[PDB]
Parts: structure tokens; sequence; C-alpha cells
């Protein structure tokens, strides 16, 4: 599901949410903010 | 707050501490004026602890009770192949406690003492830490630690550990090969790309190919060998002197280890030489039953002694890209890191493997990790 999404659509949804990831090097910490901040959003 | 958070590169045999101001990264020299520190701990014999350079430096008798490679044990359990293979050449002892590989030496004292890998790699970043708060004059309580992509969870959480017993809040665990590519400002270009690391320490040779899409790293593959690196050329020329001397004085040096330490110390510094000379003098006053070492060696005696050890570098590299299916041209930019990478034959081999495309340049290989560490904690 999201490992499968690109960097640019990640980007997307936590920019529609107004969320940030910071200091974040890889994809796997762009996946593993989302599905942390999903309940929330 | 998190004050200045640094970056740390906590290294298998040395480690660096960098932070991030002025829009750049100043890598921060130790109370003896050195860039970067041995992961390595010891004891005076009045049971004083040292750390660092002290540690490294102090001639013994007994190396048995000197501390080091913890790296290579952190994370693990006792029963790991790994674990079993690298206790049969570490000097000191090494015995399982709660599953876990526990390292026990002399602190001095007739007293002995059993250290977790992650309390020997804690003094480290302590010793890190005292580096950077002389420079920054003010207490550090958060970094930004780096390991090996090929860390596990275990590897990383004892990393992170390690950290907490320092008194550092460990913010990121960050994958040495993307720190690398952070310190070259890879991931502040547009496009897709793709990144070649070539990482020679003092002793473990990683290669790893990253992808940057729209900013973000993805390590896709890796290879290596996890028993290559400076020290193995270094051990080549010990060989080669200690044979020599034996042949011109019939003295075998092996047994004495304050002659071979005195001796592998002389030897790191003609390596380093060596990458931009074409010869270098070793010489050690006293250096056995009080007697002189004088001897020279040259880049192509140098290159020689290693010459199998150098191509090895070669096959990761290429596993590296079959498994990825790249052509040598898809390389958008090759990093190199640690200083062994300066070694003339080693960027010889790199150049003609990649078909005469430049590597990155500007940061010392040595510092590439902790620089980008630096970069990162810079926005924390
Ligand atoms: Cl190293
Ligand atoms: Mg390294």
């Amino acid at each position: 599901d999201l490992r499968k999404m690109r960097v640019a659509e990640l980007k997307q949804i936590l920019h529609s949410w107004g969320e940030e990831c910071r200091a974040c090097a890889e994809k796997t910490d762009y996946v593993n903010l989302i599905q942390e901040l999903a309940p929330k959003y | 707050d998190v004050g200045t958070v640094v970056g740390i590169d906590l290294g298998t045999t040395y480690s660096c501490v960098g932070v991030f101001k002025n829009g750049r990264v100043e890598i921060i020299a130790n109370d003896q004026g050195n860039r970067i520190t041995p992961s390595y701990v010891a004891f005076t014999p009045e049971g004083e602890r040292l750390i660092g350079d002290a540690a490294k430096n102090q001639l013994t008798s007994n190396p048995e009770n000197t501390v080091f490679d913890a790296k290579r044990l952190i994370g693990r359990t006792w029963n790991d192949p790994s674990v079993q293979q690298d206790i049969k050449f570490l000097p000191f002892k090494v015995v399982e406690k709660k599953t876990k590989p526990y390292i026990q030496v002399d602190i001095g004292g007739g007293q002995t003492k059993t250290f977790a890998p992650e309390e020997i790699s804690a003094m480290v970043l302590t010793k890190m830490k005292e580096t950077a708060e002389a420079y920054l004059g003010k207490k550090v309580t958060h970094a930004v630690v780096t390991v090996p992509a090929y860390f596990n969870d275990a590897q990383r959480q004892a990393t992170k550990d390690a950290g907490t017993i320092a008194g550092l809040n460990v913010m990121r665990i960050i994958n040495e090969p993307t720190a690398a590519a952070i310190a070259y400002g890879l991931d502040k270009r547009e496009g897709e790309k793709n990144i070649l690391v070539f990482d020679l320490g003092g002793g473990t040779f990683d290669v790893s190919l990253l992808t940057i899409d729209n900013g973000v790293f993805e390590v896709v593959a890796t290879n290596g060998d996890t028993h290559l690196g400076g020290e193995d050329f270094d051990q080549r020329v010990m060989e080669h002197f200690i044979k020599l001397y034996k042949k011109k004085t019939g003295k075998d040096v092996r047994k004495d280890n304050r002659a071979v330490q005195k001796l592998r110390r002389e030897v790191e510094k003609a390596k380093r030489a060596l990458s931009s000379q074409h010869q270098a003098r070793i010489e050690i006053e006293s250096f056995y039953e009080g007697e002189d070492f004088s001897e020279t060696l040259t880049r192509a005696k140098f290159e020689e002694l290693n010459m199998d050890l150098f191509r090895s570098t070669m096959k990761p590299v290429q596993k590296v890209l079959e498994d990825s299916d790249l052509k040598k041209s898809d390389i958008d930019e090759i990093v190199l890191v640690g200083g062994s990478t300066r070694i003339p034959k080693i960027q010889q081999l790199v150049k003609e493997f990649f078909n005469g495309k430049e590597p990155s340049r500007g940061i010392n290989p040595d510092e590439a990790v902790a620089y980008g560490a630096a970069v990162q904690a810079g926005v924390l």
C-alpha cells in the first residue's frame, strides 16, 4: 500500500494534513510517519 | 529544548562528531587535535579509564585488556555466527551472559569487569560528547547517530541504548551511506538518480546502491566485506616488516606486543603518507631489545603487498550493479567514504571500473558520515 507509492505521493499525503517529515532521510521514514499519523487524519 | 544536536559517526575503528552552523558542518577535533577518535577503551594499571587516542596509544604487554571493535558485537546474540567468528580474532575475552556477548577485561587492581558491547560504545559516545562540549562551550544532550545499512532492529536499538547510557537522546538513527550522500548535498537536487556509495573503513568495506526520488533516499542493494578495511592493508605491511626484521637480525618480534604496537603505529602513518608520496621511512628508536628500526616502504611495494585486497573491492561493486540490473553508466554519483579511498590504486580501480567517472570530492572521506549526520541534526 504505502510502500508502493512514489515519494511525491507520500509528500502529497503529508502536505494535505499540514504535517511535515522533519529529518526524514529515507522513504521508510515517510511511510512510518503516515502510518502513525493516519488515525488522526 | 534539545539544544545543539550533534552528528556522530559511531564507527567500528574510529568515530567522528560534527555540528551544523552557519550553512556548513564543523567536524570537531578532540582534545589531542584529531578530527577522528579511535573507538577504543582501555585501563591504566592503576585503574584509570582511557578512551580514544589515549586508549589506542597506551603501550602494553597485555593486549587482552584493550577493547575495540565493540560494534562487531553490539545488538547481537551470543549464538550469532558473526559473533562466534569474530571472537576468534579479538584478543580480549568475550563471554556469554544473558544470551549476550559480554567483554571481560582487567580494569586494574587484580579486578576484572564484564561490559556489554553497548556499555563500551557508551564510553566512546561519552568521549565524542565531551569533544563536542569542549568546542560548543555547553552541554550536549541530543544527537543523530549513524549505523550500517545492514543493521537490524536489535542493533539499531542497542546503538540508541549506548547513547542513553552516555546521556544522549539519539533522536535519529540514520544509515551510513545515506549520511554520506546527505553530506554531499545529494538530497537537495531535483530528479531521480542512482548513487553508489563505496565505503572502505578501517575494518569494514560496504558498497551501497541508493536511489534518490524527490529528495528522499532508498537503500536498494548492499554488499561488501565486513573483514576488509584499512587495518588489513596495515597488517600486510606489518607482516612484510616483521619478516624482513627477522631475516636481518634473527629476531622474531611477533611475541612482543610493545614492539608490535610501535611498528603498527608507524605503519599506519606510512600508509597515509603513501597516498601522497612514493616513499615513506619507518623509524623506531629502541624498537626491540633496545635496537633501532629504520626501513623504507615504497608505494609500489605497498601496492604489491595489497594488490589482491585492493582488487577484491571491485567484486561487491559488480554484485550490487548486477543485483539492481544497472549499467555502470546508470550511476549518477559515486560517493567515497573512508581514508582508504584516498589510496591512489583504490582511486584508479574505482575510476577504471566506472569508465573514468569522477567521484564526489570536497569532504574528507573519514569525516563524510559524521558530516551528513550533522547536516540532519541541524534541522532538529
Ligand atoms: Cl572505522
Ligand atoms: Mg564508517
